[PDB]
RNA sequence: UACAGGCGAGAGACCGAUAGCGAACAAGUACCGCGAGGGAAAGAUGAAAAGGACUUUGAAAAGAGAGUCAAAGAGUGCUUG
RNA sequence: AAAGAUGGUGAACUAUGCCUGAGCGGGGCGAAGCCAGAGGAAACUCUGGUGGAGGCUCGAAGCGAUACUGACGUGCAAAUCGUUCGUCUGACUUGGGUAUAGGGGCGAAAGACUAAUCGAACCAUCUAGUAGCUGGUUCCCUCCGAAGUUUCCCUCAGGAU
RNA sequence: GGAGGGCGCGGCGGCCGAUGCAAAACCCGGGGCGCGAGCCCGGGCGGAGCGGCCGUCGGUGCAGAUCUUGGUGGUAGUAGCAAAUAUUCAAAUGAGAACUUUGAAGGCCGAAGAGGAGAAAGGUUCCAUGUGAACGGCACUUGCACAUGGGUAAGCCGAUCCUAAGGGAAGGGGUAACCCCGGCAGAUAGCGCGAUCACGCGCAUCCCCGAAAGGGAAUCGGGUUAAGAUUUCCCGAGCCGGGAUGUGGCGGUUGACGGCGACGUUAGGAAGUCCGGAGACGCCGGCGGGGGCCUCGGGAAGAGUUAUCUUUUCUGCUUAACGGCCUGCCAACCCUGGAAACGGUUCAGCCGGAGGUAGGGUCCAGUGGCCGGAAGAGCACACGUCGCGCGGUGUCCGGUGCGCCCCCGGCGGCCCAUGAAAAUCCGGAGGACCGAGUACCGUUCACGCCCGGUCGUACUCAUAACCGCAUCAGGUCUCCAAGGUGAACAGCCUCUGGCCAAUGGAACAAUGUAGGCAAGGGAAGUCGGCAAAACGGAUCCGUAACUUCGGGAAAAGGAUUGGCU
RNA sequence: ACUGGUACGGACAAGGGGAAUCCGACUGUUUAAUUAAAACAAAGCAUUGCGAUGGUCCUCGCGGAUGCUGACGCAAUGUG
RNA sequence: UACUAUCCAGCGAAACCACAGCCAAGGGAACGGGCUUGGCGGAAUCAGCGGGGAAAGAAGACCCUGUUGAGCUUGACUCUA
RNA sequence: CACCAAGUGUUGGAUUGUUCACCCACCAAUAGGGAACGUGAGCUGGGUUUAGACCGUCGUGAGACAGGUUAGUUUUACCCU
RNA sequence: GCGACGGGGCAUUGUAAGUGGCAGAGUGGCCUUGCUGCCACGAUCCACUGAGAUCCAGUCCCCGCGUCGCACGGAUUCGU
RNA sequence: CGACUCUCGGCAACGGAUAUCUCGGCUCUCGCAUCGAUGAAGAACGUAGCGAAAUGCGAUACCUGGUGUGAAUUGCAGAA
């Protein structure tokens, strides 16, 4: 028989499996390319049209960003000081 | 055959399994207050879940 | 309510036969719930209480 | 000279929970779709839990007394309603 | 609005092809060939049989759906169910793997179908697109108070005057 | 439609007031003012900030928009909850039982199952225990629900390994680039083998993925828990690959003989290289043999009928992977022999005239036998509680075929269709090189020693664990397939396995829906014989104008059909 | 051969048949969820071009289809 | 004859609704439940029913128009692989 | 032929979707008109009038045809009267 | 006063179970070899037997048989 | 004649509007430069005594050294 239900009740195949880079089933098998993020690849799928909500799950939100930061505030790589040792020190100042 | 051993999708159903557990009383205390009515808790009669 | 639905199987399991095949004795309900594992099932068979039909 | 991102700040005849951002709250979360993508609902007891011991009815849930509170005509359906 | 553009996403439905697997009860019909006998000197021709062939027929599983324009028609169901029935050893049935994607595919060709979507799929964007046309257009009182006419117009559902 | 003069709200600069001794807000068939926009005040509710006035400014006033978003009616306690053959009784439990659970009973699917399992899919749903707040459109103490715990163990099964259709790095070249063809100066750019010694020798279309279905290194049995068990566990027995070796044997004719040969066997060198064959093949038809299932007699045990009759009826009666010894006909081959009155023989004319029929051998070893496995197991009994388990037996021997299923064999039909490849891999030819005796050579042999990594394993598999929002009458790949009647794997009835849950009760009206039947007539009905209905299976007889001579044809049309002896 | 039933494939199962005309030759195929047909296919018939460093097609280049084929072929946007 | 309807116990929607609901004729957006004039004028209701509510579902698919599209064709305009 | 008179009858088939038409045949008679061209939540779906398709004509073509021909989904009442 | 069965009437259908039989197409098997041979088997037929079975529910009757028949109290409503 | 039909009030239930709140959004302005094969952006799955989540972290796993502050953390337990 014909539409809808019969389009259902089949459904035997596997076309979009899970995707290892971006998590998300997007992973087109028989073509072996994501349509989310590239999986062969050689650049992340980043589009330039594709607006708000989309691009935002691209930008992540389980991101580390707090360690690359630190870096960036101190700006230099140094710093030295082992104060707090008995003889009192210079661990209370003022 | 087997039942899909691909390890990618059997670790996301440990995970999603564990996950879908309910929210343990004595936090609801210890996050000062708002109503933690989880919301990750799924069942498998309803919904579906992607990988 | 009685469970006897765990002592329906497990005494299959163990006659080779179906469920339709055990009989469970209908004075000694509670006893024949009371057994539990497969083990306790044995004994019960031995004796005759569970019987199969 | 530029600056709707990032980080760290100062402000506005800004908005006041159907408003403001999609999201004040676990939100790009839950969920939807095969996918590309789409995407919510959801803030307020009170000063302090002092979140109703105990007695009684009921199978229990609850109720009725009582206790507590400045107020239960504030009992996690909670300010006003 | 119908659309139009741009960049993406689908062959898990289905269309077809390839590769590799599976499945098709029991008949009807009685092909080539083979055999005996017969008649014939020959050339040859009869007859009874054997044998089991076919995009062959009846008809299960399978696959399909002709009619009731039945049931149902706010359903069991965004296409089902009953009876009746088409096909059922091949241009057969069907799975998995595999190929082909949007002015493109595929098509034993119906503009059919391509995941409830097809005379150009769906998605996001350009886009807050445009529409002389339909709808609606938000507190009061006061005073004055029209016109559907002239002229031009791809203009006669509208403007200028 | 214009202009005019006002009112209300939010916020801002000014100015003045109001408040927990009760602000704002909200309520009020309570009063009063203004033409109105609105305003004022009281009472009730309430509990922390607010309003008036003068300027300023807006995201500034709603009844609609097939409006948007939230709430709530009438509808309506109304349509309904009607397919799937079906429930009922007693007991247990509990507060409460048509539905739970147990028995009894009635049934149903009717082995192409409503069955036992695997795929795919889901993901813990499996099972225990707890248990009724939500949910199972009835109910409910029950649940595939909720809570709390546990559970999937592999050298031998799969994945892995391997190639296919095909995909895709690498090269060259377009394309800024994404991206796409796909290899090139891996070709006197290096991978592979000896080789330990540093050196020599040899070679491509590479190299991986690609069927958890193709192809394939190697396991069986019993027991067990909640469950699939070759798979978990365990006994006992293997089998394969890798590594070590020692013992025996193999070889002084140096690299085994015997046998007419076909070929036989516990060893019986073998570098580079070569060549073959194995992996390795369509589909259909009939036939052969096997296994299991089916049929059936005797015989050893338990069960039933058992007014009555029946030496009747039912049921257990089993034997593995693996190995020994022995064994298969077709196909094929060796030897004898010399055939006319030519033979055997296929579904196609094929054996024999390049030697048959016939006689004697040989081979492929599916399979059976008996023995090993292995009863130490398992099954059925008796007895015992001597119990989480005690002691004993018996478990045997025949028969039958168009039966059923599957396999395996060798044939035959088909084609303008002639029906894969690789890992895996042995063989022969090749004979270099190395062969010794008190040892060296075989080390494809037997026996002995050790080791075997990685990942999946729960369970459902559907009228309720999958997909359709969903416990949806739908759909969804495969294996097993009892007995009768009968061609039947048709229908119907039943076995075995599985349900008894299809909300239940009452009346059982009209009217529907679904199923039947009707005297006499017989399509007059109607657009139309739409379907109901009839014919129907088979055996015999009979069979048309016509025709591409194959058919029509089961033409038409008749007759026949039992029980039993 | 006896004998019973209105009677005998008694259930279940299981073609209504014939004659003409129109039309497609046939079996086959499709409008999936309103149309299975006389439509589509088709054998057969007719019919194409390119002798190849060429035809016809893709890809913008390369390479690729046809073509592990190559005029009794292949293709003709698959003609009629 | 079954299974419904009906009646019960439980369970329980939706479509749809300006406000509602007795006729006749008249005029009237030229075919009224309502206005006008006459006739009338059962509370409270159930099972039925198919006349009506120009009942409901669907911005009539037709038809016309829009300086609105798109599919197609070609001896359109204009370009081009 | 004319009158009072709708009290009561006014037909079956063949064919065509046709009502109409035209026959056959009966008969006392086989009058004529209306009611949203009475009558689709009453049916049927044959005509008209979609999408498939064939033929002829017209058209370069796509298509068209007051020309023929075939096959083509008939939803909902339980509310109010 | 009233009720279920039964009995009898009324109906329906068509002659049961059991028993007997040179009834019976026939056939076996043991002899004592049968002018009644016996034992079975045997569709079926007949007698007993117009029998058996059913018959008020929407048939009729009874003075057979026993109870309900609670001398209702169980449940409820009404005033000019 | 209750009732019904209708209406309102008072008290409620319904509902989450309104008022008043706001560790948030929103928009403007200012300062700042500073990712990666030295393994990123992003993901996955684990780790807390008792955790589902968020947050934190990575077998050195709701954290470590060092340093500052100078006594808490808290739902309960606990170390002393």
């Amino acid at each position: 028989m014909g539409k809808g239900t019969g389009s259902f009740g089949k459904r035997r195949n596997k076309t979009h499996t899970l995707c290892v880079r971006c998590g998300r089933r997007s992973f087109h098998l028989q073509k072996s390319t994501c349509s989310s993020c590239g999986y062969p690849a050689a650049r992340i799928r980043k589009y330039n049209w594709s607006v708000k909500a989309i691009r935002r799950k691209t930008t992540g939100t389980g991101r580390m960003r707090y360690m690359r930061h630190v870096p960036r505030r101190f700006k230099s790589n140094f710093r030295e000081g082992t104060e707090a040792t008995p003889r009192k020190r210079a661990a209370a100042a003022n | 055959m087997p039942s899909h051993k691909t390890f990618r999708i059997k670790q996301k159903l440990a995970k999603k399994q564990r996950q879908n557990r309910p929210i343990p009383y004595w936090i609801r205390m210890r996050t000062d207050n708002t109503i933690r009515y989880n919301a990750k808790r799924r069942h498998w009669r309803r919904t579906k879940l992607g990988f | 309510m009685v469970s006897l639905k765990l002592q329906k199987r497990l005494a299959s399991s163990v006659l080779k036969c179906g469920k339709g095949k055990v009989w469970l004795d209908p004075n000694e309900v509670n006893e024949i719930s009371m057994a539990n594992s497969r083990q306790n099932i044995r004994k019960l068979v031995k004796d005759g209480f569970i019987i199969r039909k």
